[PDB]
Order: structure tokens, then sequence, then C-alpha cells
RNA sequence: CCCCACUAUGCUUAGCCCUAAACCUCAACAGUUAAAUCAACAAAACUGCUCGCCAGAACACUACGAGCCACAGCUUAAAACUCAAA
């Protein structure tokens, strides 16, 4: 009675979610260059959102935000090409911090 | 109220005047800005003629004519003939991409006239005559 | 000849600025396109001509939007260096 | 065999295709009124359909309905009617100032 | 002039980890400045050239 | 002595094949251990060839039967309010929910399907369940 | 070449003439995307089938013959001498 692969698949919150844009979605932030915020939030790549400008000092590795989805991973095919040019990141926005 | 940049429109009730007289009531300054010449007419609502000067009346011969000091110039002589019958706001009604495009304009601001509007009348046919072959330079 | 005068192409002067209402109706002008057509209209533009501009435009307007995306695309990871030193 | 194994089917969370503003709807010559709100005020020139945002086949019903009310006598050609300049405007064009 | 010594023993096994990288001494140097920076963040002129 | 030809087979054919003739004198260290216990495929450099014509990828659409209730649960009630957590591996959001309740009434019999959404609106309001339609 | 003037002509009608870098310089129809991807460039590479066409350059959009409302015309289209290239 090993569960299958299938199975960890169809029962996964992210293939419960359905399509990703205009779905709320909690992150945690672990990477911080100057006022780019890297938020991890379950998917394959992170986003890359701003330190907003109110409360920018709450927000610090490990803190836990809420994100508006919007792509998870920015991927384009342009003229010429014969694959897609991806940026390696998600598309989100960030909307604030997550609080008990 | 607010500014429109769209003309009044004839036989609707504004509330804009100038002098005591309508849009419709405005003379006309008449502005031929051709490539080698311009040539201004001012003209009554009425369609009566109060003023005319080109480059050419002003002294003006062969290159000289198409420049804008030149077109100034006759702006400035138009806008003199005006003034002594009356004019003050004028409506200028340009037509050609020439020199004294713009600057024919600034001759009758000089000269003592108000521009209330802006027409270009540049002919553009819809389909028309054929124009003269491309030059080889 | 026989349609309203005062209504095409007409712009109001405002507070005695003349030189911005001209810019207005030229950049009126500009936009719709009647500058670019008077001008070709001085000489004759022959057919075989014609095609060869407005396929030549055509293409490039393609390749300049074409190419604006791609930097648009290509400019987000322009923020600066999260692993300085690696 | 598997209960779990996907099954095949159409994309359930697929989106309707985008529609013009225009989409369904009757394009007539004598409704002066909608072909005014696709010409220039200006100077009357019909816009493309970049400025429009209508789909191929409504941008070509607009042109051959203002192309008929114009010189049937419904519609001016040299600009737009200034009775119908406050009616919405849903052209991506900016002029004034 | 200095000679650099030896990058491997008898068995042909090179000494530092980073030797294929041809520059293990300047890229061992990056690696301890890297490691420093990350401690840091997680914790947190005039007579000199 | 050896070959550089890495568009010519594959590393152990062409080890193994210079091994037989002599070339090589003794076995590279791997060679016993690749014998041993190969790959599933042998490494043979391939060129990626473009698809032309009637020729398309065998990858199919992942799609589960629930997920027709789950497209029409956004429309109708649009995505909740309340936050995704996708580090919790056992998550439920509220249209797993919904999409759970749906699948206990029909597996009561029920199998009309605008029937079996309205009635499992009200079982979750009854739970206590904040439900706002979007429209 | 540049500027001005003006004619045949561009237009309509009724007849002719039948030529274009008449060119996506891509014959029609059918099929394939796996092989080796493929001289180069163009426009990814081929298969089946059929018609038309080609066989060093130049002579030659020529000569003669023939047909044609064509009569300084068009279509079809060589040979001799010449070269080792084109
Ligand atoms: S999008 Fe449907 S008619 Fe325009
Ligand atoms: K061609
Ligand atoms: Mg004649
Ligand atoms: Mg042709
Ligand atoms: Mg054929
Ligand atoms: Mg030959
Ligand atoms: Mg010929
Ligand atoms: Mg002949
Ligand atoms: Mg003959």
């Amino acid at each position: 009675n090993v569960e299958s692969f299938a199975s960890m698949l169809r029962h996964s919150p992210l293939t419960q979610m359905g399509p990703a844009k205009d779905k709320l979605v909690i992150g945690r932030i672990f990477h911080i260059v100057e006022n780019d915020l890297y938020i991890d939030f379950g998917g394959k790549f992170h986003c890359v959102c701003r330190r907003p400008e109110v409360d920018g000092e709450k927000y610090q590795k490990g803190t836990r935000v809420r994100l508006r989805l919007l792509d998870l991973e920015l991927t384009s095919r342009f003229l010429g090409a014969t694959t897609d040019t991806t940026v390696l990141e998600a598309n989100a926005v960030l909307l604030g911090i997550q609080e008990s | 109220t607010k500014f429109s940049i769209y003309p009044p429109i004839p036989g609707e009730e504004s509330s804009l005047r100038w002098a005591g007289k309508k849009f419709e009531e405005i003379p006309i300054a008449h502005i031929k800005a051709s490539h080698n010449n311009t040539q201004i007419q001012v003209v009554s609502a009425s369609n009566e003629p109060l003023a005319f000067a080109s480059c050419g009346t002003e002294g003006f011969r062969n290159a000289k004519k198409g420049t804008g000091i030149a077109a100034q110039t006759a702006g400035i002589a138009a806008a003199a003939r005006a003034k002594q019958k009356g004019v003050i706001h004028i409506r200028v009604v340009v037509k050609g991409l020439g020199p004294g495009r713009l600057s024919a304009m600034h001759g009758l601001i000089m000269g003592g006239l108000e521009v209330i509007s802006i027409t270009d009348n540049t002919p553009i046919p819809h389909x028309g005559c054929r124009p003269r072959k491309a030059r080889k330079l | 000849a026989k349609h309203l005068k005062f209504i095409a192409r007409t712009v109001m002067v405002q507070e005695g600025n003349v030189e911005s209402a001209y810019r207005t109706l030229n950049r009126i002008l500009t936009m719709d396109g009647l500058i670019e057509d008077i001008k070709h209209r001085r000489y004759y533009e022959k057919p075989c001509r014609r095609r060869q501009r407005e396929s030549y435009e055509r293409c490039r307007r393609i390749y300049n939007m074409e190419m604006a995306r791609k930097i648009n695309f290509l400019m987000r990871k322009n923020r600066a260096d999260p692993w300085q030193g690696c | 065999s598997n209960e779990d194994l996907p099954i095949s089917m159409e994309n359930p969370y697929k989106e309707p295709l985008k529609k013009c503003i225009l989409c369904g709807k009757h394009v007539d010559y004598k409704n002066v009124q909608l072909l005014s709100q696709f010409v220039s005020p200006f100077t009357g020139c019909i816009y493309g359909r970049h400025i429009t945002g209508l789909c191929g086949k409504k941008q070509k019903e607009i042109t051959k309905a203002i192309k008929r009310a114009q010189i049937m006598g419904f519609m001016p050609v040299t600009y737009k009617d200034p009775a119908y300049l406050k009616d919405p405007k849903v052209c991506n064009i900016r002029y004034r100032e | 002039p200095r000679q650099r010594a030896i990058q491997w023993g008898e068995d042909g096994r090179p000494f530092h980890y980073l030797f294929y990288t041809g520059k293990q001494s300047y890229y061992s140097l990056m690696h301890d400045v890297y490691g420093m920076l990350l401690n840091l963040e997680k914790h947190q002129v005039i007579g000199s050239r | 002595a050896g070959s550089r030809l890495e568009t010519v087979g594959s590393i152990f054919s062409r080890t193994r094949d210079l091994v037989r003739a002599g070339v090589l004198k003794e076995k590279p260290l791997w060679f016993d251990v690749y014998d041993a216990f190969p790959p599933l495929r042998e490494p043979v450099f391939q060129r990626p060839r473009v698809r032309y014509g009637k020729a398309k990828a065998p990858i199919q659409d992942i799609w589960y039967h629930e997920d027709r209730i789950r497209a029409k649960f956004y429309s109708v009630y649009g995505s909740g309010q309340r936050a995704f957590d996708l580090f919790n591996p056992n998550f439920k959001s509220t249209c797993q929910r919904f999409v759970e309740k749906y699948t206990e009434l029909q597996k009561l019999g029920e199998t009309d399907e605008e029937k079996l959404f309205v009635e499992t609106g009200k079982a979750l309001l009854a739970e206590g369940v904040i439900l706002r339609r979007v429209g």
C-alpha cells in the first residue's frame, strides 16, 4: 500500500490550486538585496517584490507575507526563436504581511 | 468652465465673446504658405477683403521670398493695414507647409492682432490629380 | 468645399498662447498622418515604389515592437546582483 | 488500473476568448453616432484597429458603414460631427495639449 | 622566485577541492568572504588603502 | 591514444572498442562500473530536430474530474479570501472543501449537476464557511 | 541629370497587338517530420506520382524556314568560325 506518484500529484495543493492567476498565496522571505525581497511561495520559482514603502522594516528574512500570484514562471517566445525565453522567476504582487 | 480646444459650433449658444463679437463674426486671416512664397489676406466674416500682403509685395525676390523672416514681414504689413480698418481679433486659416507657415502668424501678432484660433486647410486630395514626377537629385 | 468651415483641423488659442495652439494643431495633423501624406504627395510615388515603402514600414514597425517587447521582458532581471561574490 | 491517474478531457479552467466592444451588435450605416466614435474629431480620419481595438470583422463593418454613410448623406467626411464629441471615448488616442 | 608547490600527491588526487578551477587560491578566498557575508545576515581611509 | 569523437557512439562503445583493438593499454576506472550497472539509455549524441506538419509532442494535459467542479466554484464564488499555504502538504482550501462535499453528495446517488452544486453551498454555510458570490 | 511649356500617350468606346525581373526567380497533386538536418546562399529536409524542360561558353531574345489582323513586330529557333573556360 505504497502511495503512487499519480496519487501525490492529484492531491497536491499546487495541483488543487488550479490556475495561478489572481490566487492568494502565503510566501516566505528567504533572501533580501537592498529593497528587493526574494519570496518563496511553494512553486518552482521564487518571486522578487520591492519592499513596501509602509512598514518596510517589518519585512525581514523569514517574514511570511501574502502574495497575489500572476504567473508561476515568466516565459515568452520571441520572434525567430525555437524555444521560450525564461527569466527564472515567478510574477506576483506583494500585498502585505501575514499575522496571527 | 474648462477650456475647450474645439471651436464653438454656429447655431449653438456659447458664452465666448471677443470685443462683443461671436466666433462667427471674427475676421479671418488667410495664410497661404507655399514653398517659394507666402501670401496673407485678411477678410471679414462677410468675405470683404481688408488687407493683403505677401513676401513679394514686401520687396523680397527669388529665394528670399521663401524664408521665415520674409513671411514674418508680410504678416506685419497685413496686420498694419487690417488694424487701420478695425481688426483686433482674427481667426487664422493656414494652407500649406511652406517656411512661412508659422512665421506668417508671428507677424500678425507683432502687428497688433490677436489670434483666437488656428485652422489648417492644406488641400489633401482623396485619391485627385497626379502630381509631377519625382526629381532625380 | 461643401462642408462646414472652422470645424476640421481647428484649434482654439488659450490665453493668447499661439505657439502652444500651433504645436497642438501640428501634433494633431501628425498623428492622423496628414503631414506625412502631404509630403509624400508633392511628387508622384509610383505604385511599385509605394508598395515597397509600405512593406518596409510595416515590417520595421513589427520588428521595432518585437524588439521593445524583448527588452521589456529581459529588463526584469536588471535588479542588483543577489549573489555577488558567487 | 489506477484511480489517481490523469484523465483526458478539455481544459476546464480555459477562459473565454476576448471580444471587441461591438461583438454581437449590428453596425448600421444610419447609426452615425456609433460610426462617429471611430473617426478623428479634427480630420475625420478612420482609426486603425490598433486605435479602435476592434477585430478584423468589425473594423471592416465599421469602415464600410462609414464610407456608405458619408456618400449617402448621413455622415460628414472631413470632420466628426460636433454633436457626437461628448459621446463615450472608446478609442486609444490622446490628442489635446 | 617563489615556486608553487605540488598541487597533488602520488595518487594524483588534488589537495584543494577547487583545484580544477585553475584559480583555487583566488576562488577559495572569494568562497571564504562570501560565506562570512552570509553569517552576518544570519546574526543580524586616510591612512590605509 | 584515444577518441574525442563525442558524436560517434558513446564513451562506453568508444572505450570498449579501443580496448579490444589494443589502442588503450588499460581500462579506465569507470569502465567496469558502467559494464555492471549501465544506464537505461546508452549516452549517444543526438541532434534535436524540430517537428513539422502533423507531428506533435506526446505530452498530454493533466486533468482530473474534480477540475470541472473547481472551474465552476471559482467562477461562481471566486478565489477564497483565505490564502493558500502551499508549504503545508495537507492544506485544504475552501474550493477543496467544496469539492469533497460535492463528491460526497454525488456518491449519495444525486446525479444532477446544477442541483448537486446548490446543495453543496448550503452544507458549507451550515458548517460556518463564508461563501461570498462574486456576482 | 535640374527648371518651364506643350504633344503622342495615360481615360472612354470598338478592334488589334500577345510582350515583362508576367518573379514566392518555389510546376501540379499526394504524403511524411523518422532518418543523414544539410555543398553554399535562398525559403527546414525529403518521399510518391505526373507533365513540361535542360545537357560547356559565346555566336543567339540572332540567321533561315513556318505560322500569325502582327509588316522596324511576336512565337518556334540553328549552324559555321572562336575559346578553355563560362
Ligand atoms: S470580437 Fe466578435 S465580432 Fe469582434
Ligand atoms: K520578384
Ligand atoms: Mg493630350
Ligand atoms: Mg507581377
Ligand atoms: Mg503543370
Ligand atoms: Mg551553350
Ligand atoms: Mg524579347
Ligand atoms: Mg526574332
Ligand atoms: Mg523569319
